[PDB]
């Protein structure tokens, strides 16, 4: 299956020049820029991994171009995702992720019911790739 | 190409795409209206180029089954029911563009007892479309079989005046004022002076609830103190509207039990709390043998203008299904809107045990009350007791008149302002029962209840020119 | 005090003439009148005392008229009053009631308070005149 | 195991004949016939998978005979059923639902038991095909 967590994933994955493309629109708003990559793709895995700090008044899109480089050297087997983080009064959030790096092979979720009270269930979401440890997984 | 793309729908009626709500089985002007069926006549006036009957038709699709374009999911439904039919489409008259249109909808679209769910579709969307430029809901036919999931009244007028011990007479009463700004225990004693002066009522103001120069709990209790101090003074159960509206659920209920901790007959609750608010409190007071008061605070918003909006007789029917006790419904002479055939109308819609259609008085269609228990008007807003011949022609017998400035704007105080009122209308009423042509006599009876009665000639005397004569602007479209 | 419970009680004491005018507004009505008297001023005594039963189906104000001279002869000296009642469906109820008599001295009510939770106080109603047994009080 | 979900599961797989006869039958009641696939075959797996849309007024069975038979072309390894509905007021549901396919080999389900209060337990259905992401079940 295809992981559609990110802004742009119905999309095909994204070229480098894309990728750019995203990182200049970013800095035109004065966004801070970050590098995360994971291996646990549960929708609720809040905390991807943290590649570095997050890039604070970027007045150059090829240090971000660098960086995602040097992540995807340790880690393009997996998921790598950048975001952008507006700390405007008010928004003080993420603005802007999307994912940039994918296993070449997602084998999804199973959906994991149990009996509770009268008809209501509990539900799980179990990530297949997380049956293998942490280096083990894609 | 795909499994998709081979199994679509070559129906012309259920391909894809987007055809008129007209040929989508909203219009249909042989429809047999069904007992069960709920009824809506709209005051339709489309758009320059849109048809009359495709934008009635549109107003029936978009309040019970359809959207824009065509869904193969209504033939999961049994669609043919549940589709509601504008059935007659009539020009309004002295109009250019401007349409009568009568929808029926199925007793199974509507939640049981649920204002909130009627209304959902009824008025849900069909106000917001750009093809009708206005739409205007006037009447509706609640069936017997919907009625019967709805409490009514929690008290109702026959049980109101058995627990008040007052027959064959209007009730008086009079809203404090100045609107705002008073103390609890200023409150307190307007109360006394106005129901020891001779009212039945006083009442909160609408906007008097808790303040920073008033809190409530101490408004309650002095008010029960005035309350049962004019009761040892009289002998006649009397009683005050606390105002228990607030933001919540939770602090209504407070303020509601409250109230009846302290053993008032009667509390009352503003129309902007909403109907959810509204049936919640209905069915308190029914289980709390209290009578429930409904002011119609912003009512007037989409009520006033006769092109759009909601006519205040299907409001009547919704809250007197809800479950209030009064109503405010006009005075015709007073400071706010009220043309008398219109009036007429609401009154009966909300006292009558059933109406036959009477087109003068904007009633277009028959409804039988199931039963429900009957609402009490209420009139009230600048009158004074100069008008009490006009008032009971008007209004009838059975309403509260409330006299607010008319009570406590008398320049010898409180009890005299309440006397005044309470003399004028026992004078009306023994004169109208004795088969006196009492509107035409009504000046001089007063005059002569006067003689004996200082303070309603100092209320005359002060009063007995001032009306209030405008152009209304919610009007009927047919005459006698 | 004057007891201001009926319809016309801030008008003077209705003379015969008055009482049979409004027998009359009772009959053209076909309303059922009844008449009773108590020496119970209290504002919730629902059951004042029956004079005989009600009168159904009058034709003649007459007949009442002689009855309120009958319940006079033995009750003027405490309240009477006529009451009219409507059968029909969604009345069902008393639609006039007046008082025709009233003791010469009603001294009123005693508004008895008593301390409850907090500010909160409990209320009672006490009747002087009943602080005589019946036939002793007016 | 044998799943024995559907309206013919004790009796063995039924011929394309005995799923003709089935098929005349839904369409002489008027009913709308449609065709679905899983690979979860949880007992409340509500919505197996959609082949197209259903087939509304339907004239023909060798026509419904197509689609069941391109179906199970397409997804031959797992469970397919058909159903047919009856929008009349009252019924508006499903009123047949039978297997016309099933994996030469379903491992069934294990049941897996939690203590909780007392004696209470809560329990879980687990089916060992979804021990293998979606589309290596089977
Ligand atoms: O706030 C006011 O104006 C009143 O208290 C009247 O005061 P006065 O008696 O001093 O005029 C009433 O709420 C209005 O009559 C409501 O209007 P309606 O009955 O039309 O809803
Ligand atoms: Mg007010």
């Amino acid at each position: 299956m295809r992981l559609t967590q990110g802004t742009f994933s119905f999309l095909p994955d994204l070229t480098d020049e894309q990728i750019k493309k995203q990182v200049d629109y970013a800095i035109s708003q004065n966004w801070a820029i970050n590098i995360e990559y994971t291996e646990d793709p549960h929708p609720r895995n809040n905390f991807w991994e943290l590649w570095g700090l997050p890039l604070f008044d970027i007045n150059d899109a090829a240090t971000v171009m660098y960086e995602i480089g040097s992540c995807r050297q340790q880690h393009s087997n997996v998921y790598i995702k950048v975001n952008a983080f507006d700390n405007t009064r008010g928004v003080e959030s993420c603005v802007l992720s999307f994912l940039i790096n994918r296993p070449s092979y997602e084998p999804g979720f199973r959906l994991v019911r149990s009996e509770d009270i009268s008809r209501n269930q509990k539900y799980s979401f179990h990530s297949y790739a997380t049956d293998k440890p942490e280096g083990s997984r894609y | 190409n795909s499994v998709e793309e081979r199994t679509r729908i070559k129906n012309e009626r259920y391909e894809s795409g987007v055809i008129p709500y007209a040929k989508m089985g909203y219009w249909d002007p042989n429809y047999a209206v069904k007992d069960t069926d709920i009824l809506a006549l709209f005051r339709v006036s489309p758009q320059p180029g849109v048809d009359p009957v495709e934008a009635s038709a549109a107003v029936a699709g978009e309040s019970s089954t359809a959207t824009w374009t065509v869904v193969w999911t209504d033939l999961l439904t049994a669609c043919d029911l549940y589709r509601a039919k504008a059935y007659k489409v009539e020009s309004v008259p002295n109009t250019s563009d401007q349409y009568f249109a009568y929808i029926s909808y199925d007793i199974d679209l509507f939640e049981e007892g649920s204002i909130a769910n009627l209304t959902a579709s009824i008025i849900g969307n069909v106000f917001g479309f750009k093809a009708v430029k206005a739409l205007r809901l006037e009447d509706m036919r609640i069936p017997v079989a919907y009625l019967k999931t709805f409490q009514g009244p929690a008290t109702g007028i026959v049980v109101e005046r058995e627990r008040m011990d007052k027959f064959g007479r209007p009730f008086l009463g009079a809203t404090v004022k100045p609107k705002l700004g008073l103390s609890g225990k200023n409150y307190g004693r307007v109360v006394y002076e106005g129901l020891r002066g001779g009212l039945d009522f006083l009442k909160d103001d609408e906007n008097i609830n808790s303040q920073p120069f008033m809190r409530w709990k101490e408004r309650f209790l002095y008010s029960i103190e005035a309350v049962n101090r004019s009761i040892a003074a009289t002998g006649e159960v009397k009683g005050h509207y606390m105002n228990v509206t607030a933001a919540t659920m939770e602090e209504m209920y407070e303020r509601a039990e409250f109230a009846k901790q302290l053993g008032t007959v009667i509390i009352m609750i503003d129309l902007v709390i909403g109907y959810t608010a509204i049936q919640t409190m209905g069915i308190w007071a029914r289980k709390n043998d209290m009578i429930l008061h409904l002011h119609r605070a912003g009512n007037s918003t989409y009520s006033r203008q006769k092109i759009h909006g909601m006519n205040f007789r299907v409001i009547c029917k919704w809250m007197r299904m809800a479950g209030v006790d009064h109503i405010h419904a006009g005075t015709v002479v007073g400071k706010l809107e009220g043309d008398p055939l219109m009036i007429r109308g609401f009154y009966n819609t909300l006292l009558l045990p059933y109406l036959e259609v009477n087109l003068p008085q904007g009633i277009f269609f028959q409804q039988d009350w199931a039963s429900l228990r009957k609402v009490t008007p209420v009139a009230s807003g600048g009158i004074h007791c100069g008008q009490m011949h006009q008032l009971l022609d008007y209004l009838g017998n059975d309403v509260v008149l409330q006299f607010g400035g008319g009570t406590i704007g008398h320049p010898d105080g409180i009890q005299a302002g309440a006397t005044a009122n309470r003399v004028a209308l026992e004078s009306m009423v023994i004169a109208r029962n004795e088969g006196r042509d009492y509107v035409a006599e009504g000046p001089q009876i007063l005059r002569d209840a006067a003689k004996t009665c200082g303070p309603l000639q100092t209320a005359l005397d002060l009063w007995k020119d001032i009306t209030f004569n405008y152009t209304s602007t919610d009007t009927a479209d047919f005459v006698e």
